RNA sequence: UGAGGGUAGCGGAGAAAUUCCAAUCGAACCUGGAGAUAGCUGGUUCUCUCCGAAAUAGCUUUAGGGCUAGCCUCAAGUGAUGAUUAUUGGAGGUAGAGCACUGUUUGGUCAGACAAACUCCGAAUGCCAAUUAAUUUAACUUGGGAGUCAGAACAUGGGUGAUAAGGUCCGUGUUCGAAAGGGAAACAGCCCAGACCACCAGCUAAGGUCCCAAAAU
RNA sequence: GACUGGGGCGGUCGCCUCCUAAAAGGUAACGGAGGCGCUCAAAGGUUCCCUCAGAAUGGUUGGAAAUCAUUCAUAGAGUGUAAAGGCAUAAGGGAGCUUGACUGCGAGACCUACAAGUCGAGCAGGGUCGAAAGACGGACUUAGUGAUCCGGUGGUUCCGCAUGGAAGGGCCAUCGCUCAACGGAUAAAAGCUACCCCGGGGAUAACAGGCUUAUCUCCCCCAAGAGUUCACAUCGACGGGGAGGUUUGGCACCUCGAUGUCGGCUCAUCGCAUCCUGGGGCUGUAGUCGGUCCCAAGGGUUGGGCUGUUCGCCCAUUAAAGCG
RNA sequence: UCUGGUGACUAUAGCAAGGAGGUCACACCUGUUCCCAUGCCGAACACAGAAGUUAAGCUCCUUAGCGACGAUGGUAGUCAACUUACGUUCCGCUAGAGUAGAACGUUGCCAGGC
């Protein structure tokens, strides 16, 4: 199954990205890091 | 009996938009293509989906370089 | 029954029949030939009938080379149907000739035997042919 | 079978046929809502002057209807940006031809052949340009008003059909549509040619010169 | 529901690539031939290096195509998934670090009725690989999708009906569709009419006219052979060429404010491709009878049973029981 | 000119058989003390370098067998015109593909040492 998810920053509580993952190849939550809007920095992101 | 056929894609207008010798501006689209039938030359930038366009504004030339390969250049002074 | 083993497409457009022959104008193997002078399709049943007619009068004392082959198939729909709603199945196979093209060649037989041996095959072919000997 | 009576329209009566209910009954008649509604038919009345189309695209509970775009018209505004050849540059793979590739194919690596979905090659024209010269007179912009969305033959490139139809579906050109006149015996589409009105003058086109019937037995 | 070589029945409806498409773009048919409604946390970014298919020879013979080495190769393999254009600049084949599968934008142009769709140098904010110049806002390229209204979820420096709060609305970010008849009538929908009724159309069918001649009816060329030998007395294989416009059809031009449809009675009339009679030519014609083919339309061409019959089959005749 | 670097005109430069040459250089070649290297291997990419040789590479020269290039002349098509219905003809432009002759064993730029 491929189900879209919606990332969220941790230090600031705000959804700011969308992705899609494969439920077989990655059963655990995705933990990339991307540019944020409030801090002008690059904190983490996690579903 | 029946037919299993018909059913075509419509069109994508896919050829030369500007012609050899005229003053093109800074972002004009110079060719639409699948693959690279005609290469980007100098002062010309190949875009994504291979649609090469101009960068600085000047005259255009379609010039040959190899055995079966071609390129498009744009030169500055008009 | 002359037909290709496999063709890449079974339903083709009809071939063009005006002008003059592309190539195959000269006798090149045998010694006497049969060149057509009018344009028509020939449909591979009228080559089974003009080959055997040449074979019997020669008493199988020479060789026969047919220099055409039906490549192109031609269609037809059954009787008492309305127009459109498809394109019919393959009926048979045609071959186009144009005025100049050698059809048949013979070798290994005399001239006055072969001249009365090619007349028995032009009356089973539609086109008006004549009797051409080799380039000298 | 006479006489007097009863059942009434979303209703009566029916030994049952959609049968009868004031010459009409798959749901009577009369005035009212009501000038119901109609993308469908017929009709629409005075005269001259100038310009003069379309029968195509896209979407539609759409296919004989509608809306925007295309083609005509009147007025304002920019003002050679419109057309035509001559020279010049360049994009592109048709006709033709050829098997180097993908498949087809006849006779002993050699000789020969075939191709809408094959190309080592490849015209004639067309198309886009220069801001270059020569002849001509259009062209874009903003606003007012409609029409048209059933097209037809002939010529010439091809599809479908049977190298069938005055067949049907697309590309380019002309005439009819909206066009009289001379010719084709008669005949919207073929060939010559575009009528401002008058004349009992003239020279010619397509086609014609014995006679009907103008002109050479 | 609509298209529909009348309607029904079957089929198909949107997006992608090729061909017909007539060497720029564009271009139709119930014309020819295939896919799509997804998948990848590495199959994406960057940096450094490598080049393939098969052929042939050899040996645990795993046919030399399991694996193994040498030559030859010019692109004949491969590129997530159809086909076209494209590339060993690699856009193909392996490793390490990695999140640009970024936030705010966007001069210009392609394309187009409108709504949308597509490419975009460059400027700032934060980053990543590389020594650096530099490259990177997804994948070799194009398909993998759906207006509005309405509701749900997280944020908000916006309003909040006397004032202070709140219930509510606003913008930014995302979610609910085989609305697949894919520009989507509504949150919600199948039939019968020969009991039928109004508005239209020869724009569109059934009968007849017309064009065409695949079918249908006759006619002919070549000649293998059947006929003791013998192609042509007679028959005419496999193949080729036409005429007629009676059959079954194809096209939808004339008539839907009427062209109203089969056979036999009554009465005709014309064609020659002749059933009878008249005149000939061959004959495998002894004689009687026949068979074929050519000239010939002047007259003639029966009476009944069975069927609504068209064909037809039978019974008794006759010079003959002609086809249109 | 003559050698090496380095971009251009890009098979008229190629591919293949022969033949000549080497302190000026490029190579061939010996090595693993280390940075560096194999998903197997100093073969390769690095790195150290008295010695060893023109054999292959590169460099020069000639032979045109193979690939590439290619006229003139004629034909096929075809824009325009005139009759025409014929698998058409005649006239005026343009001009192919194949084939013959032939050109052909590269023409040059810029810095560095002879
Ligand atoms: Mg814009
Ligand atoms: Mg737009």
């Amino acid at each position: 199954m491929r189900v879209n998810v919606t990332l969220a920053c941790t230090e600031c509580g705000d959804r700011n990205y969308i992705t899609t993952k494969n439920k077989r190849n990655n059963p655990e939550r995705v933990e990339m890091k991307k540019f944020c809007s409030r801090e002008n920095k690059q904190t983490l992101h996690r579903e | 009996s029946s037919t299993k056929n018909g059913r075509d894609s419509e069109s994508k207008r896919l050829g030369a938009k500007r012609a050899d010798g005229q003053f093109v501006t800074g972002g004009s689209i110079l060719y639409r293509q699948r693959g690279t039938k005609i290469y980007p030359g100098e002062n010309v930038g190949r875009g994504g989906d291979d649609t090469l366009f101009a960068k600085i504004d000047g005259v255009v030339k379609f010039e040959r370089k190899g055995r079966d390969k071609k390129q498009v250049s744009v030169y500055a002074v008009a | 029954m002359l037909l290709p083993k496999r063709v890449k497409y079974r339903r083709q457009h009809r071939p063009k029949t005006t002008g003059r022959s592309k190539g195959g104008n000269y006798v090149t193997f045998g010694e006497f030939g049969l060149q057509a002078t009018t344009t028509s399709w020939i449909t591979s049943r009228q080559i089974e009938s003009a080959r055997i007619a040449m074979t019997r009068y020669m008493k199988r004392g020479g060789k026969v080379w047919i220099k055409i082959f039906p490549h192109t198939p031609y269609t037809k729909k059954p009787l008492e149907v309305r127009m459109g709603a498809g394109k019919g199945a393959v009926e048979g196979w045609i071959a186009v000739v144009k005025p100049g093209r050698i059809l048949f060649e013979v070798a290994g037989v005399s001239e006055e035997v072969a001249r009365e041996a090619l007349r028995l095959a032009s009356h089973k072919l539609p086109v008006k042919t004549k009797f051409v000997k080799r380039e000298e």
